């Protein structure tokens, strides 16, 4: 199950 | 932190650190920027979140490797000791983020976009604490995550359209909380389905660029439903 | 460093850190193991080298990103300041490794396999210093790299077969030194070609497993020759 | 030009 990756911005 | 550096320089250097994939530096720069005491813009909130998500993401991945090795050995003290070291470092990063939210990002966040963003962050970092919790406070940690996510959900339902990317990412992560932490797979599935369907019905209102933003997160909801059903 | 932890525990934890991709931890554990003062086995030398190669490899990649941004801006002080910060941290890691080799890994290394391994390491970390050097000591740093690689070459030619993986990796990296640092592309090409041809002619002596080890590094020599010619 | 990767062992 994936949470929002949220590792690029 | 970083009290002698200008706020704008900290922000500029956080962006450079992201480019250099130096996420620990990035997080320290954004921590310094927060501690300047001014509210954060939309872009600045994203920098803060990206930095710490990367740092704790590497710690979580390491903790899982070591926890797996430790569980195999239980079928000297070094594996347990080193898992504890990583676990303690991970908890310290979560406490640091939670401390930034509590002093004083959340109380100064009046707009829906900022308040929901920070409360989602609060739920996420309590969720990370819950992933490693095993003692007398596991339940209290889980409830702190649930409470933060729930307050963010309540605001996002009242104040944001069903396609808003923050509203969607919040619902995605709260559904992961239900499935992975709270042992409530049916709640997880129901939340992801209702979230996806209500966004689908609102897509007609969006520009091409907003449509791309929303459908990308809708795909993550669908990917989870595929795995869960 | 890590003076209260057992040598065997440091080694065990270095292996766990590699599994968890925690290379900074890995390097600190191996630094502690070295500082116990006993010589290192073949496997322990590899752990030391893997740990620091990963740490400095991430720093070099970051420095290159930032140096590129800085050169574009020269066609406020933040980009230069942050490149300097990363550069200083990289130099400190190289100095730390060089200090371990000098106190006292190299002087206690009598066998060809250990002495050549450490001298190759010495050439590598002076090469990394040379990549960022720009001042009055660039030339001296380059000469320190050259001298270390040359002493390792002399020993490896006398004491190891032409297919020995350390001998091959040494020649590969010395050829990269010639091409990238010393502005001697013809020397780089000649060294890589002669190294590849002499290994090819010795492959008939090897077992299946040693053949795989040697041909893998020979392919890296060939890849460079393809790029250089 | 690649040096030996040397990042896994
Ligand atoms: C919690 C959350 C943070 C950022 C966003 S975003 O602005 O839409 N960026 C994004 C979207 C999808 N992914 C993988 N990142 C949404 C939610
Ligand atoms: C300098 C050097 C270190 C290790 C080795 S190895 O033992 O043969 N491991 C290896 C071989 C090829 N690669 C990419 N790693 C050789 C040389
Ligand atoms: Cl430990
Ligand atoms: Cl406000
Ligand atoms: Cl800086
Ligand atoms: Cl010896």
């Amino acid at each position: 199950a994936g949470s929002i990756p949220g590792r690029r911005s | 932190a970083m009290g002698s550096m200008e706020r704008a320089s900290l922000i500029q250097k956080a962006k450079l650190a992201e480019q250099a994939e130096r996420y620990e530096d990035m997080a320290a720069f954004m921590k310094g920027a927060v501690e300047k005491g001014e509210e954060l813009s939309c872009e600045e909130r994203n920098l803060l979140s990206v930095a710490y998500k990367n740092v704790v993401g590497g710690q979580r991945a390491a903790w899982r490797v070591l926890s797996s090795i430790e569980q195999k050995s239980n079928e000297g003290p070094e594996v347990r000791e080193y898992r504890e070291k990583v676990e303690t470092e991970l908890q310290g990063v979560c406490d640091t983020v939670l401390g930034l939210l509590d002093s004083h990002l959340i109380k100064e966040a009046g707009d829906a976009e900022s308040r929901v963003f920070y409360l989602k962050m609060k739920g996420d970092y309590y969720r990370y604490l819950a992933e490693v919790a095993t003692g007398d406070d596991k339940k209290r940690i889980i409830d702190s995550a649930r409470s933060a996510y729930q307050e963010a959900m309540d605001i996002s339902k009242k104040e944001m359209p069903p396609t808003n990317p923050i509203r969607l990412g919040l619902a995605l992560n709260f559904s992961v909380f239900h499935y992975e932490i709270a042992n409530s797979p049916e709640e997880a599935i129901s939340l992801a389905k209702t979230t996806f369907d209500e966004a689908m019905a609102d897509l007609h209102t969006l520009s091409e660029d907003s449509y791309k933003d929303s459908t990308l997160i809708m795909q993550l909801l669908r990917d989870n439903l595929t795995l869960w059903t």
